[PDB]
């Protein structure tokens, strides 16, 4: 009866979105009616996270489609579990944002900002205790970037006391040409730094590397970067869908990974990733190569790490392996943050799997992405190029000036922990 | 006899007094926390405002 | 009279609180629904199980106690679980949202709104008592709930009630099953918010209990239900004085007087024996001597500790079962003359003895072995000072970069308290360095 209640804004944040329904509906027993046909228990004591139950003993999930064209929403109403949504919580325009920031977060998705914060109200009115949202959209785009920040802060405004929760694609010049996408996750990041408790970095250069490199796909499409997307998603919501101890609640999680209030953005990780053993699930886990966001965690070190282990499997064999990754990487590890390692146990398994890993860090060495989309931005932004795009709506210049100069204080606040010492 | 009532007393007396000023600060520092954060927040309402007049008078 | 209140705060506090009243109704005989055929007086009595039990005019016996958490789903298993008819529907209170691990949350932002509901219903039990003795309150140091809200409860008590005794049992964390990094936060925030408002607290380390349900009765990966059961029979035997009469019954309160030389010195370290399986522990009868000479390794302790390092300001030993002066005296003089128990020189160095008949018992499907006698060594030694310094160190890693302090902050409170919480840790230290320093 803690409910969570879900927004996807743009392309992006609606095909991930409604992925991660299909994924999570499917581990709940939920078709794509809404009713009910599973097996365990387990899957209805805390389906209210996510999930109203509309009399009839039908799961509606708590979800929000938000989007400046109808486009990429009219396939999800038209595709698996497009039926489940519930119809008015449809909230469209039909303007677009043209993969600009400045349109999404100042005009056409200001227009459109006050239609969705109704649905957000009414949502949020049948919650028995609201714990927060939690938002699902793309950095380089229009909607999802501008719009999606604007809608955080709107949120803030009417919620200042709940936990605001992002799962944010970052761009990649491996994942799209279109050239502004720099401009737009600076802007985005400026906002996200001010307004979210926590954001998972959803890399796509990354989910690239990872396809091509290690599952050897010549050609990755969304469609294959959205297969990891959907597991890490699950992965790391595992603990706010099941019964457990640990990260059971987004604030609870939030008071765990966050030791100050701007390093909120989390490296997700997963395995197995194959185109298996508890020892060999944590040290793929712990590996570089498994992880959402395209960062060495061997470059920086850690301020606090979540992990997930899902299927049936020995708790006194994860509990030796843990010690042993930490004890044998005790240099990766601040020292000034004791026991910052927790783990947790579900044993339901993903769909597919015997068993896997999840893996939440806040590493340091996130700077690494940080760092590339800067100086993207700055060899733009040095040539003043594609400016009027973002000028014509209305922007001033030291906009974009402070956004850089917010993004590369994050990035020194990072190596500020890095360096930082006990004695 | 009347020196440990007044003892007893003077304790019940201080720890009343030091829990309702505890709860008082926090109630006020919490509520400024708050404060700040909504007067943020709207700060950023009033620049939209602006963005979107220097667009309507570049027109 | 001499009734006994029981307050279970949080998680930790709520399911050691079940395990504790489960037990204590298999030593007395109490059913799952209160009614306890052996007991011929109906709707009240003196007996010495009133001291926990109330009774309706219908035969049911009502544990004085009071369950409270910020969120539900916890007493929500005691509201649908075996002993659900036990307890009357307005002894188990629950929040909508919990304290997220977070002190201030339980102490201000979300404990002040159930707080006046809290002592309402402690009213309500105390109001049933001719002559109430005091409270114990069963709570962790790391959860929100646990460490904030109890805090806040104290104070309150003390206002409420003076300075009548309250008693605790507190969860002090350990990795192997905590469940937050800002667990040395909250610790050192309700120790030093508590301390002037509890009489005497019995800490149990639940690395302690882990390992000894490891070590000694070979569980893989221990759960909160095997480390409660162990829990239950050491809060038993401390409780057994006041639940049972006899002869040769030592109460409660007798031993507070030599295991509380100054009101800050009021952390005694329990050891308890036997903790045996039952494959081991068949046609292998343990003596007296052998489960008093248990309690002097510190491997059984509740605390992790070296007692050899420090020095004892008292020696107190509960047994239980079949057990007579004879064999503890000889056991005694056996143990002083091999083990290095060394006294503060101010102190008198005789251990002081209690025996209570009633045998011990065991949960159905439980770890333990059933046997004919058990004991509970209740020392005060300045060893248990190493809990603190090593709780007070974690404090310092953390505070001097002020990790997390933002969630405090933002909740009301200010890096003062903070300071001047760690600031009273640091004196606690020292003062348990005095008491041990030789007289001039
Ligand atoms: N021995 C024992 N320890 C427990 C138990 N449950 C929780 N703990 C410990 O208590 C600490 C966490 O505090 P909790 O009691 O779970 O939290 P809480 O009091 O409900 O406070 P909030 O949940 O934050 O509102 C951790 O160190 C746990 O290891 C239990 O059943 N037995
Ligand atoms: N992983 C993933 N990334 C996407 C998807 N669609 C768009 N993106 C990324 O998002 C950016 C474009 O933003 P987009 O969401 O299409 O614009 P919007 O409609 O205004 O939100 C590009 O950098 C893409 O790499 C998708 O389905 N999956
Ligand atoms: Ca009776
Ligand atoms: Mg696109
Ligand atoms: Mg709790």
């Amino acid at each position: 009866m803690r409910e969570i209640v879900h927004i996807q804004a743009g392309q992006c944040g609606n095909q991930i979105g409604a992925k991660f329904w299909e994924v999570i509906s499917d581990e709940h027993g939920i078709d794509p009616t809404g009713s009910y046909h599973g097996d365990s228990d387990l899957q209805l004591e805390r389906i209210n996270v996510y999930y109203n139950e509309a009399t009839g003993n039908k799961y509606v999930p708590r979800a929000i489609l938000v989007d400046l064209e109808p486009g990429t929403m009219d396939s999800v109403r038209s595709g698996p579990f497009g039926q489940i949504f519930r119809p008015d919580n449809f909230v469209f325009g039909q303007s677009g944002a043209g993969n600009n920031w400045a349109k999404g977060h100042y005009t056409e998705g200001a227009e459109l900002v006050d239609s969705v914060l109704d649905v957000v109200r009414k949502e949020s009115e049948s919650c028995d205790c609201l714990q927060g949202f939690q938002l699902t959209h793309s950095l380089g785009g229009g909607t999802g970037s501008g719009m999606g920040t604007l809608l955080i802060s709107k949120i803030r405004e009417e919620y200042p006391d709940r936990i605001m929760n992002t799962f944010s694609v970052m761009p990649s010049p491996k994942v799209s040409d279109t050239v502004v996408e720099p401009y737009n996750a600076t802007l985005s990041v400026h906002q996200l730094v001010e307004n979210t408790d926590e954001t998972y970095c959803i890399d796509n250069e990354a989910l690239y590397d990872i396809c091509f490199r290690t599952l050897k796909l010549t050609t990755p499409t969304y469609g294959d970067l959205n297969h990891l997307v959907s597991a890490t998603m699950s992965g790391v919501t595992t603990c706010l869908r099941f019964p457990g101890q640990l990260n059971a609640d987004l604030r609870k999680l939030a008071v765990n990974m966050v030791p100050f209030p701007r390093l909120h953005f989390f490296m997700p990780g997963f395995a197995p990733l194959t185109s298996l053993t508890v020892p060999e699930l944590t040290q793929q886990m712990f590996d570089s190569k498994n992880m959402m966001a395209a960062c060495d965690p061997r470059h920086g070190r850690y301020l606090t790490v979540a992990a997930i282990f899902r299927g049936r499997m020995s708790m006194k064999e994860v509990d030796e392996q843990m010690l042993n990754v930490q004890n044998k990487n005790s240099s990766y590890f601040v020292e000034w943050i004791p026991n910052n390692v927790k783990t947790a146990v579900c044993d339901i398994p993903p769909r597919g799997l015997k068993m896997s890993a999840t893996f939440i860090g806040n590493s340091t060495a996130i700077q690494e992405l940080f760092k590339r989309i800067s100086e993207q931005f700055t060899a733009m932004f040095r040539r003043k190029a594609f400016l009027h795009w973002y000028t014509g709506e209305g922007m001033d210049e030291m906009e974009f000036t402070e956004a850089e100069s917010n993004m590369n204080d994050l990035v020194s606040e990072y190596q500020q922990y890095q360096d930082a010492t006990a004695d | 006899i009347q020196k440990a009532i007044e003892e007893n007393n003077n304790f019940i007396k201080m720890a009343k007094e030091k829990l309702a000023q505890k709860m008082e600060s926090n109630k006020e520092n919490r509520e400024a926390h708050l404060a700040a954060m909504l007067e943020r927040l709207q700060e950023k309402d009033k620049h939209a405002e602006e963005v979107r007049k220097n667009k309507e008078l570049k027109e | 009279m001499r009734e006994c209140i029981s307050i279970h705060v949080g998680q930790a506090g709520v399911q050691i609180g079940n395990a504790c009243w489960e037990l204590y109704c298999l030593e007395h005989g109490i059913q799952p629904d209160g009614q306890m055929p052996s007991d011929k007086t109906i709707g009240g009595g003196d007996d010495s199980f009133n001291t926990f039990f109330s009774e309706t005019g219908a035969g049911k016996h009502v544990p004085r106690a009071v369950f409270v958490d910020l969120e539900p789903t916890v007493i929500d298993e005691v509201r649908t679980g075996t002993y659900r008819q036990l307890f009357h529907p307005e002894q188990l209170i629950t929040g909508k949202e919990d304290a997220a691990n977070n002190y201030a949350r339980g102490h201000y932002t979300i404990g002040k709104e159930i707080i006046d509901l809290v002592l309402d219903r402690i009213r309500k039990l105390a109001d049933q008592c001719t002559g109430l003795q005091g409270f114990l309150v069963f709570h962790s140091f790391g959860g929100g709930t646990g460490s904030g809200f109890t805090s806040l409860l104290m104070e309150r008590l003390s206002v409420d009630y003076g300075k009548k005794s309250k008693l605790e049992f507190s969860i002090y964390p350990a990795p192997q099953v905590s469940t937050a990094v800002v667990e040395p936060y909250n610790s050192i925030l309700t120790t030093h918010t508590t301390l002037e408002h509890s009489d005497c607290a019995f800490m149990v380390d639940n690395e302690a209990i882990y390992d000894i349900c490891r070590r000694n009765l070979d569980i893989e990966r221990p759960t909160y239900t095997n480390l409660n059961r162990l829990i239950s029979q050491i809060v038993s035997s401390i409780t057994a004085s006041l639940r049972f009469d006899g002869a040769l019954n030592v109460d409660l309160t007798e031993f507070q007087t030599n295991l509380v030389p100054y009101p800050r010195i009021h952390f005694p370290l329990a050891t308890y024996a036997p903790v045996i399986s039952a494959e081991k522990a068949y046609h292998e009868q343990l003596s007296v001597a052998e489960i008093t000479n248990a309690c002097f390794e510190p491997a059984n302790q509740m605390v992790k500790c070296d007692p050899r390092h420090g020095k004892y300001m008292a020696c107190c030993l509960l047994y239980r079962g079949d057990v007579v002066p004879k064999d503890v005296n000889a056991a005694i003089a056996t143990i002083k003359t091999k083990r290095s128990i060394q006294f503060v020189d101010w102190c008198p160095t005789g251990f002081k003895v209690g025996i209570n008949y009633q045998p011990p018992t065991v949960v159905p499907g439980g770890d333990l072995a059933k046997v004919q006698r058990a004991v509970c060594m209740l020392s005060n030694t300045t060893a248990i000072a190493e809990a603190w310094a090593r709780l007070d160190h974690k404090f310092d890693l953390m505070y001097a970069k002020r990790a997390f302090v933002h969630w405090y902050v933002g909740e009301g409170m200010e890096e003062g308290e903070f300071s001047e919480a760690r600031e009273d840790m640091a004196a606690l230290e020292k003062d348990y360095e005095e008491v041990g320093v030789d007289s001039v």
